[PDB]
RNA sequence: ACCCGCAGAAGAAGCACCGGCUAACUCCGUGCCAGCAGCCGCGGUAAUACGGAGGGUGCAAGCGUUAAUCGGAAUUACUGGGCGUAAAGCGCACGCAGGCGGUUUGUUAAGUCAGAUGUGAAAUCCCCGGGCUCAACCUGGGAACUGCAUCUGAUACUGGC
RNA sequence: UAGCUAGUAGGUGGGGUAACGGCUCACCUAGGCGACGAUCCCUAGCUGGUCUGAGAGGAUGACCAGCCACACUGGAACUG
């Protein structure tokens, strides 16, 4: 019921795209419960464009949640 | 948008020097600033008082060459932060890259200069630009391209540059052909003839 | 000068409506023409005024202006028209304007060309 | 240091023996830049004779202030008849605002920022001469020490 | 402490109801004077302490009937 | 006028330096006394004497020094049907900062520099310039 | 996406306006006619307003033009008005609810202000960054959103006893 | 717009429901509301907000945020 997704931003071809705790219900984007971090496409050709909260997530899934593969494979980019 | 008259009508119009149609002449010749004033002003006229107001308006524009909502945006922006419209708006004329790449040298006029500019001729902190409608801060580097350096009219105002007074708000360097801002301008050192007594009022009665 | 009055009567403002009410907030309005005249000859003006009347499916009717140079309205004949005070005419608040299948177009025309519509001459 | 200010100038009409009479008429303000200013009106044949019968008036009396920061010691209220004017001091300079017949009668006894406004009927002699009401209102210092402030 | 209010009893003959006027201050929104509102509501009572134009003191409980949730708790004032 | 009594107070003040008079007279009480003493230390008069016990009246001697009159403004803005409510933070400064406001608080009343360091609000008494 | 070149002026300017308000107009055409507007009106043989010639003035891949919403409009006044005569006291006496009410000791604490716990989401207005031709925008942080809901305190004052 | 209800106004026992309720069948009475504007027709979904202005106020909700209603037009049940 319960989400550890990305959502988008930017809106037209410009995605900044944050990793989000969200409900199947309602928006697709917006209307989240917490942010969990960011995976920002254009980040200034720096290693700073990827950012997640480790620990919050491991909460989030212990207590129920489901987490996304796609962001399960990510969480290797911020070590570990 | 563009003046289709002869340059030198505006001046002879004026009855003073606008720093229009320039080149190695530098000045005053063949201007005929009160020696062609027209069919208008010799005989300067009274008229309503809505008269400078515009015609002291258009003054203060056509200097710089500047539309009209470019003009209108500009006192918003000098509107800002408490530092006056009579003062703060030289900052977005003066600071602007039509006027920083004609006061380098690179044009002999605004309008040259911003030729240059729309023929990407010129560049801005190593980037390529294509619009002269920007401001310039401190610490930005503004240069020409070397495939432009050859050109006559870039040869001709780089002649005259040196007939102008020096800027005290940025620097050029004749051998590189490139430029640095150091600092925004200010009314009692910019030391010349612009209105003051009109963009203190704008836009109200 | 008293404090709850307004509440027992609270104090009435003019909304400014409409002077060309039958254009149901329009540019422009299609309808039919039903008479093509002259008005009454009216002031120390001296001239003689085009003019139609001009129905449309809102339930109004209007008297209409016929400005340009020249005109061969028939009756029946389908018309648009825009708002706009004229106080030549006796209380007239449209125009009615030149794109229409019947309507002559003016001619002699070079300059001021955007008002009624007329192409560039050849030559 | 003197220093002169045409505020308004234009032409009158008047009735006589089966038909009417034209003339011109100005106000003006007339001050030194730094604490004075007086007001004149006047009529005239020829233009610039009516505006020179109203300079005239304005170096017949004026109002000597002492103004604080190029602006008002404290708030002041002037009037006359159905114009009134009211003036609040203004900060950082800035702050001008307000129009020819409040500005042009303090901008030439060396004021550079003021929140002025008028109320009203706006006749702009009679505003004008309510700002020289408001100008008669203002006090002078800082000296008598009698609040602790500020 | 639980939810109560205290007001005059405006009818008192209902079988197995009580209506009790509750009186507070509002602000006019546009004529800024701090105006008096007055609230009704019917009241549960089968104990009879109280009679017309007498004063009781009353709390929220479950809803009932149209416009009765509330119930008696005590009379203030007794005497008279 | 006794359906407003302090707003009649300040009338009484504003016509009687206008008239240029020494002493203002009033119908004496606790609120009259209360804002006499504030009155006193803002030195807008320089003694308030209470007759009568027995018809208690008030009066107050004006502080004539410097100058014509001893007040330039002085505004009730609050009325008893349309009160008025500042927040601590809210009050404002009158005379461009050359003048007191006067607020009722829920103890008494006191100056805006009180009831500002105290961290005060309530109902406005008077604007005074 | 982004960036660089090639022979060549190469394919490239129109639209409105010109007495008074509100700047630009001289000379003609017409001659109360024909057609303009926001308003007076412009026009009868020397019309700045209509049409034409040559120019001027403003804007420009636009230019003019308008229904529809606000400001100006204090012209509905809550901020912010007037009632002798311009716009208005409603022909004149009594009077219930409504609304108002001197001065002081208690007391309730609804209202008020204070304090605290929640709220005023994402945006957005304002200041300063990041990133896409400038800027918008999309984003990052501040500052705001002067408000709102409750639980305690104080009772100057309005209500209440 | 000066009339408006009538499961309306106040009680009683079952049945229905996750559960208040005249939800629903019976039975026990006759009121209840309103000029301090009840109530009914005409038009219209509402709001984050947007537009205007110094603000109050006025306008308005597409587009970007959030509910409701609605599924040829009218009507009936199941499933949950």
């Amino acid at each position: 019921m319960v989400t550890i997704r990305l959502a988008r931003h930017g809106a037209k071809k410009r995605p900044f795209y944050q990793v989000v705790v969200a409900d199947s219900r309602n928006a697709r984007n917006g209307r989240f419960i917490e942010r969990v971090g960011f995976f920002n496409p254009i980040a200034s050709e720096k290693e700073e464009g990827t950012r997640l909260d480790l620990d919050r997530i491991a909460h989030w899934v212990g207590q129920g949640a489901t987490i996304s593969d796609r962001v399960a494979a990510l969480i290797k980019e911020v070590n570990k | 948008a563009r003046y289709l008259g002869p340059k030198l009508k505006l001046s002879r119009r004026e009855g003073t020097d606008l720093f229009l149609k320039s080149g190695v002449r530098a000045i005053d010749t063949k201007c005929k600033i009160e020696q062609a004033p027209g069919q208008h002003g010799a005989r300067k006229p009274r008229l309503s008082d809505y008269g400078v107001q515009l015609r002291e308006k258009q003054k203060v524009r056509r200097i710089y060459g500047v539309l009209e909502r470019q003009f209108r945006n500009y006192y918003k922006e000098a509107a800002r932060l408490k530092g006056n419209t009579g003062e703060n708006l030289l900052a977005l004329l003066e600071g602007r890259l039509d006027n920083v790449v004609y006061r380098m040298g690179f044009g002999a006029t605004r309008a040259e200069a911003r030729q240059l500019v729309s023929h990407k001729a010129i560049m801005v902190n190593g980037r390529v630009v294509n619009i002269a409608s920007y401001q310039v801060s401190p610490n930005d580097v503004v240069s020409i391209r070397e495939k432009a350096k050859k050109q006559s009219r870039v040869k001709a105002a780089l002649e005259l540059a040196e007939q102008r007074e020096k800027p005290t708000w940025l620097e050029v360097d004749a051998g590189k052909m490139e430029g640095t801002f150091k600092r925004k301008p200010e009314r009692s050192d910019l030391s010349a003839d612009i209105n003051e007594h009109l963009i203190v009022e704008l836009y109200s009665k | 000068a008293t404090v709850n009055q307004l509440v027992r009567k609270p104090r009435a403002r003019k909304v400014a409506k409409s002077n060309v009410p039958a254009l149901e907030a329009c540019p422009q309005k299609r309808g039919v023409c039903t008479r093509v005249y002259t008005t009454t000859p009216k002031k120390p003006n001296s001239a003689l005024r085009k003019v139609c009347r001009v129905r449309l499916t809102n339930g109004f009717e209007v008297t209409s202006y016929i400005g340009g140079e020249g005109h061969n309205l028939q009756e029946h004949s389908v018309i648009l028209i825009r708002g706009g005070r004229v106080k030549d005419l006796p209380g007239v608040r449209y125009h009615t304007v030149r794109g229409a299948l019947d309507c002559s177009g003016v001619k002699d025309r070079k300059q001021a060309r955007s008002k009624y519509g007329v192409k560039r001459p050849k030559a | 240091e003197l220093q002169e200010k045409l505020i308004a100038v234009n032409r009158v009409s008047k009735t006589v023996k089966g038909g009417r009479i034209f003339s011109f008429t100005a106000l003006t303000v007339v001050g030194d830049g730094n604490g004075r200013v007086g007001f004149g009106y006047g009529k005239a044949r020829e233009v610039p004779a009516a505006i020179q019968k109203a300079m005239e008036k304005a170096r017949r009396n004026m109002i000597n202030v002492a103004l604080n920061n190029g602006t008002l010691q404290h708030p002041v209220k002037g009037v006359h008849t159905g114009s009134r004017v009211f003036m609040q001091p203004a900060s950082e300079g800035t702050g001008i605002i307000a129009g020819g017949a409040m500005r042009a009668v303090l901008e030439v006894a060396g004021v550079h920022n003021v929140l002025a406004k008028a109320y009203g009927s706006t006749n702009p002699i009679n505003v004008v001469r309510a700002t020289i009401d408001g100008l008669e209102n203002m006090n002078s210092p800082e000296m008598v020490a009698a609040k602790r402030g500020k | 402490k639980i939810r109560t209010l205290q007001g005059r009893v405006v009818s008192d003959k209902m079988e197995k109801s009580i209506v009790v006027a509750i009186e507070r201050f509002v602000k006019h929104p546009i004529y800024g004077k701090f105006i008096k509102r007055t609230t009704k509501l019917h009241v549960h009572d089968e104990n009879n302490e109280c009679g017309i134009g007498d004063v009781v003191e009353i709390r929220e409980c479950r809803p009932l009937s149209k416009t009765k949730s509330w119930t008696l708790v005590r009379v203030v004032e007794k005497a008279v | 006028s006794m359906q407003d009594p302090i707003a009649d107070m300040l009338t009484r003040i504003r016509n009687g330096q206008a008239a240029n008079k020494a002493a203002v007279t009033m119908p004496s009480s606790k609120l009259k006394v209360a804002i006499a003493n504030v009155l006193k230390e803002e030195g807008f008069i320089e003694d308030f004497k209470v007759e009568g016990d027995t018809k208690p009246e008030l009066e107050l001697t004006l502080k004539y020094f410097q100058g014509k009159a001893v007040v330039e403004s002085i505004q009730r803005v609050s009325r008893p049907g349309l009160r008025i409510y500042k927040r601590k933070d809210e009050l404002p400064k009158v005379m461009a900062g050359l003048g007191i406001a006067v607020v009722s608080t829920s103890k008494g009343v006191m100056t805006d520099r009180a009831a500002r360091q105290a961290g005060l609000g309530g109902e406005i008494i008077c604007y005074v310039a």
